[PDB]
C-alpha cells in the first residue's frame, strides 16, 4: 500500500543521486513498479501525476548505471509500452497527465529505440484534434501547448493515408497561424537592372533583414512544425509563395540555431526533389554562405548535419552536369576548399582517436571523394600529398584483419550482432579509390601499386566467404558487407580497362 | 590582340564547325613511366570531313615550325564493328 | 513617435544606427526635421522628396499579409552627412561617373585613381563597411584590373602608374593579393561583390567576397584617418554601395552583434561616497594608485551603495512608504546593519521634516558622459595601444536603459 | 603627478553632462526609465512588500486579486523563501520546495553540486562546532551523494579535495558570502527557467502586467550558443596543410521504431579536440540579472578606465 505522501517523499529523496535509483532497481523492494504500472482509470489525478513523475525519475539513469542494472530496465520500458493504456484515453485525460505521459514516452524512446510502439495512431489522432479544436481557436492553456511541443518532438523521432492528409493540413495551419504574426518584418531594398511591386527580387545576392521571433514557444512550435511539414507535404502551396520564401530567407539570419537550421533545410529541399530546379544557381549562391557559417556552431541539433547536405549538393551537381559544378567553383574562389582540405589533413594526423573522430574523418573522406569525382584539378591536388594512399592501404588492411579475425572465431560465437565498427570508414576510403581511379594518368603513374589491387581482391574474397559462411549474424551485420562488395567491384571495373597497367 | 578576342567572343558552337583547333602535350612515357625531350607542345588543326591532322611543334630552346601532317590509317576490312567502355 | 523612426531608418544605414555614432545622426535629422514632418505612406513621401528613384530603379519590397492569410489558413548634402557617400570627380576629366556618383564609374597603360567624398574620423564610430560590384571586364574572365580599399590621409602619379603606393591598404584583383604584403585570397572577375571594412575596436581592415568573410588583411591601424579609394585601368567598371540606397550582401550586422556581445561579456562578467577627496587648491590631482573606484559585487560594497542611493532617491521623490517597505524587506533579508541604521535614520529625518509642515540620475548621466568622453579622446584598451577598445561597442541608451 | 590628456573642471563637465542628458531625454536632467528600472530591481531580487508598493504606485496593482496574480506570475514569495532557506542553512528544505513548486526539471538539468557542497560544509561545521558514527555518516554522504559529479570534472574533483582537506581540522569556503552567492545564482536560474511562462501568460492571456525582464523591441534566446570562428570558413588563406604522420588510425584508438541518437554530436567533440570566444551572452544571459547592478558595473569600469588613461573627471557626490 503506497499513498500520495509516500510517493512524494520517495520522489524528493531520489533527486540528484543516481545510486539510490539503482538500489531501487536492484533490490526486491521493486514491487512498487507494479503499482507504478497499474494506472487505473479510477485513480486520482494527483496519484496518476505522482506515479508518472516517479516513473520518469526512476528511468532517468546514466548509461553506466543502466549497464549496471541490466535487462530489468529494458523490461520496465517494454512493459510501459505494453501495459499502460493512457494512449487510448488521450482525449479523455486532462492536459497534465497527457503532458507527463508524452514526456515519459520521449524518455522511453530515447533510451530504447528498437522495440516497437503499438499506439502511434491514437497519438496522431489526439494531436490532430488538439491542434484543430483548442490551439487554432486561441483556446489553449500552457499544458496543452507544451503537450503539442512534446508530441512534435516525439513525431520527429519516428524512423519510417487519410491521417497523412490530416497531419499535413494541421501542420500547414500551424505554420500559417504562427508565421502571420511576424510577416511584417520583411524589408529588402534592392535594384533591378533593366516600385512597390515584387518583380525582379530573384536577381540580387541580398536577402531581407533578420527576422526574430520573440516568443520562445512560438519559435519552438514553428521550427518543429515546419520540419514535420517538410517530411509530409510532397506526398500531398507554401513553397511557391514569394512572401513565404522571403520570410524564410529573412529567417536565415536569426539568432536561434534551430530556426537557422530549419530554414536551411526548408530552402534546400526542392533541389533534390523538383525537376529542372538545379538551374536556379542564384538561390544557391544566396544560400551557401549561411551553410558555411552553419558549420561553425557548437550546440547543433540532431536532425541537422552540414556535411551530409554539402555532400548531397556536390553529388547532385556531379551527377547532373559532370562538366560544370557551381558549388565547387563558388567554394574555390572564397577560400573554403583549402580550409576543408587542411581540416582533413589535421583530422588524419590526430594522435588520439575515438568513435567521434572516426565519424568526423569519415565525413571528411566522403566530401573529399565528392570533390574529385568529376574534376582532374582536385584529383591531382589530392594526389599531390604522398601520405594519403598509405592511409588508404592501412584502412583496407585493418578491415581485412578484422574480417579474418571474425571468420577465425565463428565456431566459438555460434541472432542480432553489431556490425564491424569501421564499415563506413572503409566505404569512404573505397569511394576515394574509385574517384582517383577514374583518371588515366593516375592509373599509369600514381596508382601503379600492386598492393591496392591485392587488397581489393582480398576484400572481395573475404566478404564473399563471410556471406557464404557466417550467415547467422543477421542482416544488420551483412548489409555493409554487400555494400563494400559493390564499391570494391566498381573500383575493380575501373582498374581493369585495357590501357591501364594493372 | 584585343580585336581578335573581341571577334572570338561572338563565334558559334565549335563542334558544328568543320575545323577544330587544339593543343597537344606529351605527358610521360607509355611502356614504363619511370624507366625529357617533349617539353614543347603542338598546335593542331583537325579537319572533320576528311579527318586529317596538321600542326606545329613549339619549344623555346629548340628549332621552330616543325610540321606534322597526319592522315587516318586505312584498315583491311571495310566492315567495322564497335567495342565500348565506360569509367565507373 | 514612429514616423521619426521610420524616416531615420529610411534615410541612414541600419548598422550605423546601432553604434554610438547614432546620436549625431539623430541630431542631424532633428535639426532639419521640418522637411519631413502604414510605412507605405512614409516611403511614398520619401520617394516624392526623392530617396527611391534614379536612372536601374530603386525598388522596395512590400509584403502582402492579408492575401497570405486569405489564401492560406541632394538630401544628404542638405542634412550635413559627414561620412562617405559618393566618389569624387577628378578635375583632369579622366573618369566617367553617373549623376549620383555611385551607380557607374569607368575610366576614360596607367591606372585612373580616385577617392571618396569624405574621410573617416577615428574617434567617432566603431565599424565601417562598403561594397563594390564589377560590372564589366575588358584576359581571363576571373581577372580584373581593379584595386579597391582604403588610403591614409595626411605619390598620385605612382598610384596612376603602379596601382598603389605605401599609404594604400587595399585588395588587388589582377593577382588576388593585398597591396603591401602572402597567400590571402584569389582574384575576382565579373559579377563579384567585393566588400571592404574597417574595425575600430581592434583596428583592423578586412575584406569580403560574395558574402564570405575573408579574414583580417591589415592589423594595428588605430588613431588614423582613412578614405575609400579605387584604381581602375580603362576597360572595366564598378558599381559602389555605401549602404544609403540598397541593402548589403555581407550581414555586417551579425559581425557587429558578435563584437558587441563580446564587449558586454568582458565588461559585465564605507557605503557613502562623500566629497571628492582629490580637490586641493581648486584643482584635480592624480592619486598614485591603480584604481579610484573599488566597489565589487563579491565584497557586498556595491549592493550596499546601490541600496543607499535607491533609498535616497525614493525619499527625494516623495515615496516614503515605498522606502519604508524597502527597509522592511532589507531587514527581512538580514556591514548591512550600518546600511539598515542609515536608511532608518533617513526615513526618520524625512518624517520629522514632513511633520514640521538625487544620486541615481547623476550616476546614469555620468555613465553616458564618461562613455562619450572615452570615445572622443581615443583612450587605450587596457595598457598597450594594441588592445581592443570595448567602449566603442556600447550604445548606452539603446542596449542598457531600454 | 597630474592628469595629462585633459583635466575637466566643474563647469565644462556639467556642460557635457547636460548635453548628453538632453540627448538621452530625446532618446527616452531626469530619466524617464528609472521607475521601471527600480521595479525590475525590486521584483528580480525577490522583495515582497517593496515590489507590490512600486507596482501599485506605477499603476498596475488595483485589487487584492491583482496582488495574488502578480505574486503568482513572478513567484516572488517562493523565490524569496528559497533564497532565505539557502542563506540560513536549510538546504534540504530548499531543494524540497524547488522540486515541489517549480518541478523537478530545474535540478535534473550546475547548481546541484554547489547546493550539495554547501550542505556538506554546513553539516561539517555543525558537527565540529556542536563521534565515529557521525564521521562515518558524513564520509558516506560525501562519497555517495557527489561521487559522480566530482569524478566527472577536474575542477569538481579539485573542489571536493579542497573541502575534504579543510574538513580534517579543529577562508572563502568558511565565509558566509558563499551562501548568498549561491542563492543569487539559484534565483537567476529560477527566473530564467520561468521566463517563457511569463511570456505566454502576458501575450496569450492579455494580462495588463508588463514584462520586466525583456522589452518587446530587443531579442532574446532560450539557449546558449558558442560561435567558433576559424574552424570552417574562408579566413584561413589559399594554402593547404599536409599530413604529418605515418601511423595508422587503428593503432591510435505495425510496430514503429525510433531513430538512434548514439554519436550524433561527433562534430562538436571533434572540433573541441581540433578577439576570440564569440557567443551570445547579451541575448541569453545578460537580461536575467538586476539592471541597476549592471549600470554600477559600467560606472565603476568607466571610472577606472578614465583614471587609467590620464583623464581627470569629477566624481559623483
Amino acid at each position: 500500500a503506497y499513498s500520495l505522501e509516500n510517493l512524494k517523499k520517495i520522489s524528493n529523496s531520489l533527486v540528484g543521486d543516481q545510486l539510490a535509483k539503482v538500489d531501487y532497481f536492484l533490490a526486491p523492494k521493486c514491487q512498487i513498479f507494479q503499482c507504478l504500472l497499474s494506472i487505473e482509470q479510477s485513480d486520482g489525478v494527483e496519484l496518476k501525476n505522482a506515479k508518472l513523475d516517479l516513473l520518469y525519475t526512476l528511468l532517468h539513469l546514466e548509461p553506466q548505471q543502466r549497464d549496471i542494472v541490466g535487462t530489468y530496465y529494458f523490461d520496465i520500458v517494454s512493459a510501459i509500452y505494453k501495459s499502460m493504456s493512457l494512449a487510448s484515453s488521450f482525449t479523455k485525460n486532462n492536459s497534465s497527465t497527457n503532458y507527463k505521459y508524452i514526456k515519459l514516452l520521449n524518455l522511453c524512446a530515447g533510451v530504447y529505440p528498437n522495440c516497437g510502439f503499438p499506439d502511434l495512431q491514437y497519438l496522431q489522432n489526439g494531436f490532430i484534434q488538439l491542434v484543430n479544436h483548442k490551439f487554432l481557436r486561441s483556446k489553449c492553456k500552457i499544458d496543452e501547448v507544451v503537450t503539442i511541443i512534446e508530441l512534435l518532438k516525439l513525431f520527429l523521432l519516428v524512423d519510417e493515408h487519410y491521417q497523412d492528409f490530416k497531419m499535413a493540413e494541421s501542420l500547414e495551419h500551424i505554420i500559417v497561424k504562427i508565421s502571420s504574426k511576424y510577416l511584417d518584418q520583411i524589408s529588402l531594398k534592392y535594384i533591378v537592372r533593366l516600385p512597390f511591386d515584387n518583380k525582379g527580387v530573384d536577381c540580387t545576392r541580398a536577402i531581407p533583414k533578420k527576422i526574430n521571433i520573440s516568443n520562445m514557444y512560438d519559435s519552438s512550435l514553428l521550427s518543429l512544425a515546419l520540419l514535420l511539414y517538410l517530411r509530409y507535404h510532397y506526398m500531398i502551396k507554401l513553397r511557391n509563395d514569394a512572401t513565404f520564401k522571403m520570410f524564410v530567407l529573412g529567417l536565415l539570419k536569426s539568432n536561434d540555431v534551430n530556426i537557422r537550421c530549419v530554414a536551411l533545410k526548408f530552402l534546400l529541399q526542392p533541389y533534390f526533389t523538383e525537376d529542372k530546379k538545379w538551374e536556379d544557381t542564384r538561390t544557391l549562391e544566396k544560400i551557401l554562405p549561411y551553410l558555411v557559417k552553419s558549420f561553425n556552431y557548437d550546440p547543433l541539433p540532431w536532425w541537422f548535419d552540414p556535411f551530409d547536405m554539402l555532400d548531397s549538393l556536390i553529388v547532385l551537381y556531379n551527377e547532373i552536369t559532370p562538366m560544370n559544378n557551381p558549388v565547387l567553383t563558388t567554394l574555390a574562389h572564397t577560400n573554403v576548399i583549402f580550409c576543408i582540405l587542411s581540416r582533413f589533413a589535421q583530422c588524419l594526423s590526430l594522435p588520439q582517436h575515438n568513435e567521434a573522430t572516426l565519424k568526423t574523418t569519415t565525413k571528411f573522406i566522403k566530401i573529399c571523394a565528392s570533390f574529385a569525382a568529376s574534376d582532374e584539378k582536385y584529383r591531382l591536388l589530392l594526389l599531390n600529398d604522398t601520405l594519403l594512399l598509405n592511409h588508404l592501404e592501412y584502412g583496407l588492411e585493418s578491415h581485412i584483419t578484422l574480417i579474418q579475425d571474425f571468420i577465425s572465431l565463428k565456431d566459438e560465437i555460434k541472432m542480432c550482432l553489431p556490425p564491424i565498427y569501421d564499415h563506413d570508414f572503409v566505404a569512404a576510403w573505397l569511394l576515394l579509390l574509385k574517384s582517383f581511379s577514374r583518371s588515366v594518368s593516375a592509373l599509369r603513374t600514381t596508382l601503379k601499386r600492386n598492393k591496392i589491387a591485392q587488397l581489393l581482391l582480398q576484400i572481395l574474397s573475404k566478404t564473399y566467404t563471410l556471406t557464404k559462411e557466417c550467415y547467422f549474424a543477421g542482416q544488420d551485420f551483412m548489409k555493409p558487407e554487400i555494400m563494400i562488395m559493390g564499391i570494391t567491384l566498381g573500383s575493380i571495373c575501373n582498374f581493369v580497362v585495357e590501357f591501364s597497367n594493372l | 590582340i584585343s580585336r581578335i578576342f573581341s571577334q572570338e567572343k561572338q563565334f558559334d558552337n565549335y563542334l558544328n564547325e568543320r575545323f577544330i583547333f587544339m593543343k597537344w602535350k606529351e605527358k610521360f612515357l607509355v611502356p614504363d613511366a619511370l624507366l625529357a625531350s617533349y617539353d614543347g607542345f603542338y598546335y593542331i588543326v583537325h579537319d572533320q570531313v576528311t579527318g586529317n591532322i596538321q600542326g606545329f611543334y613549339y619549344h623555346q630552346d629548340a628549332e621552330k615550325f616543325q610540321q606534322l601532317e597526319l592522315v587516318p590509317s586505312l584498315k583491311n576490312k571495310v566492315e567495322s564493328s564497335d567495342c565500348s567502355f565506360e569509367f565507373a | 513617435d514612429d514616423v521619426d523612426r521610420e524616416f531615420i531608418n529610411c534615410l541612414f544605414p541600419s548598422y550605423l544606427l546601432q553604434q554610438p555614432v547614432a546620436y549625431d545622426l539623430w541630431i542631424l535629422y532633428l535639426q532639419h526635421r521640418k522637411l519631413f514632418h502604414t510605412r507605405k505612406e512614409i516611403w511614398s513621401k520619401l520617394m516624392n522628396l526623392g530617396v527611391l528613384g534614379t536612372i536601374q530603379v530603386y525598388k522596395y519590397f512590400y509584403p502582402d499579409v492579408n492575401d497570405f492569410t486569405l489564401r492560406f489558413g541632394d538630401i544628404y548634402k542638405i542634412l550635413g552627412y559627414f561620412l562617405p557617400s559618393r566618389w569624387q570627380a577628378q578635375p583632369n576629366n579622366s573618369l566617367q561617373l553617373s549623376q549620383d556618383g555611385i551607380t557607374h564609374l569607368q575610366p576614360n597603360v596607367d591606372f585612373a585613381v580616385t577617392w571618396a567624398n569624405k574621410s573617416l574620423p577615428d574617434n567617432k564610430l566603431t565599424i565601417f563597411y562598403y561594397e563594390i560590384k564589377v560590372l564589366s571586364v575588358t584576359e581571363s574572365a576571373e581577372n580584373s584590373n581593379i584595386v579597391i580599399g582604403y588610403k591614409l590621409v595626411e605619390s598620385i602619379n605612382k598610384c596612376q602608374k603602379y596601382g598603389f603606393d605605401l599609404n594604400v591598404f587595399g585588395y588587388c584583383g589582377f593577382d588576388g593579393l593585398i597591396t603591401n604584403s602572402k597567400e590571402y585570397a584569389k582574384p575576382f572577375g565579373r559579377d563579384d561583390v567585393i566588400g571592404c571594412g574597417i574595425n575600430f575596436i581592434d583596428g583592423s581592415i578586412f575584406f569580403t567576397k560574395n558574402g564570405i568573410h575573408l579574414g583580417n588583411a591589415f592589423t594595428d591601424l588605430n588613431d588614423l584617418e582613412f578614405v575609400p579609394y579605387v584604381a581602375l585601368r580603362p576597360g572595366n567598371s564598378i558599381k559602389t554601395n555605401f549602404g544609403l540606397n540598397e541593402d548589403f550582401v555581407f550581414d555586417i550586422i551579425g559581425y557587429q552583434d558578435k563584437w558587441k556581445s563580446l564587449a558586454y561579456e568582458h565588461i559585465c562578467r564605507k557605503f557613502l561616497l562623500g566629497e571628492d577627496n582629490r580637490f586641493i587648491d581648486g584643482k584635480l590631482v592624480r592619486p598614485d594608485v591603480n584604481n579610484i573606484n573599488n566597489l565589487s559585487v563579491d565584497d557586498g560594497s556595491l549592493p550596499n551603495t546601490l541600496n543607499v542611493m535607491i533609498n535616497d532617491y525614493l525619499i527625494h521623490e516623495g515615496l516614503v512608504d515605498v522606502a519604508k517597505g524597502f527597509l522592511k524587506d532589507l531587514q527581512k533579508d538580514a556591514e548591512s546593519k550600518d546600511v539598515i541604521r542609515h536608511n532608518e535614520r533617513q526615513i526618520m529625518k524625512e518624517e520629522r521634516m514632513v511633520k514640521i509642515r538625487c544620486a541615481l540620475e547623476n550616476v546614469i548621466s555620468n555613465t553616458r558622459a564618461m562613455l562619450s568622453t572615452l570615445l572622443e579622446y581615443n583612450a587605450f584598451g587596457s595598457t598597450n595601444s594594441s588592445d581592443p577598445r570595448y567602449y566603442k561597442a556600447i550604445n548606452f541608451d539603446e542596449d542598457v536603459l531600454n | 603627478f597630474t592628469y595629462g590628456k585633459k583635466c575637466f573642471t566643474k563647469e565644462e563637465w556639467k556642460e557635457q553632462v547636460a548635453k548628453y542628458s538632453a540627448m538621452g531625454e530625446l532618446y527616452a536632467p531626469i530619466e524617464p526609465t528609472l521607475p521601471r528600472l527600480l521595479l525590475n530591481y525590486f521584483v528580480s531580487m525577490a522583495y515582497e512588500d517593496s515590489s507590490i508598493r512600486m507596482a501599485k504606485e506605477l499603476g498596475f496593482i488595483r485589487n487584492n486579486k491583482d496582488i495574488a496574480v502578480f505574486n503568482d506570475l513572478y513567484k516572488i514569495k517562493e523565490r524569496f523563501h528559497i533564497k532565505h532557506l539557502i542563506k540560513l542553512g536549510r538546504i534540504n528544505e530548499a531543494m524540497e520546495e524547488i522540486n515541489s513548486i517549480f518541478g523537478l526539471e530545474v535540478l535534473e538539468e550546475d547548481l546541484h553540486f554547489k547546493l550539495l557542497l554547501l550542505n556538506l560544509i554546513e553539516m561539517i561545521r555543525s558537527h565540529h562546532q556542536q563521534s565515529n558514527d557521525f564521521i562515518l555518516n558524513l564520509i558516506q554522504y560525501s562519497q555517495n551523494k557527489l561521487a559522480i559529479k566530482a569524478s566527472s570534472s577536474v575542477k569538481k574533483m579539485q573542489e571536493l579535495e579542497l573541502a575534504m582537506t579543510l574538513l580534517l581540522f579543529p577562508q572563502n569556503l568558511y565565509s558566509i558570502s558563499l551562501r548568498s552567492k549561491i542563492a543569487d545564482l539559484v534565483n537567476e536560474k529560477l527566473l530564467k527557467f520561468i521566463h517563457p511562462r511569463i511570456q505566454f501568460e502576458i501575450s496569450n492571456n492579455n494580462s495588463k502586467f508588463p514584462d520586466l525582464l525583456n522589452s518587446d523591441k530587443k531579442i532574446i534566446t532560450q539557449n546558449f550558443t558558442v560561435y567558433n570562428n576559424n574552424l570552417v570558413n574562408g579566413s584561413n588563406g589559399t594554402k593547404i596543410t599536409h599530413i604529418s604522420s605515418d601511423q595508422p588510425i587503428n593503432e591510435k584508438m505495425a510496430a514503429t521504431t525510433f531513430h538512434n541518437l548514439e554519436n550524433k554530436n561527433y562534430w562538436n567533440q571533434t572540433s573541441e579536440l581540433l578577439g576570440l570566444e564569440f557567443n551570445n551572452y547579451y541575448s541569453s544571459e545578460f537580461p536575467y540579472e538586476p539592471r541597476l547592478t549592471q549600470i554600477m558595473k559600467l560606472w565603476c569600469w568607466c571610472e577606472n578606465q578614465l583614471h587609467h588613461n590620464q583623464i581627470g573627471v569629477p566624481r559623483v557626490e
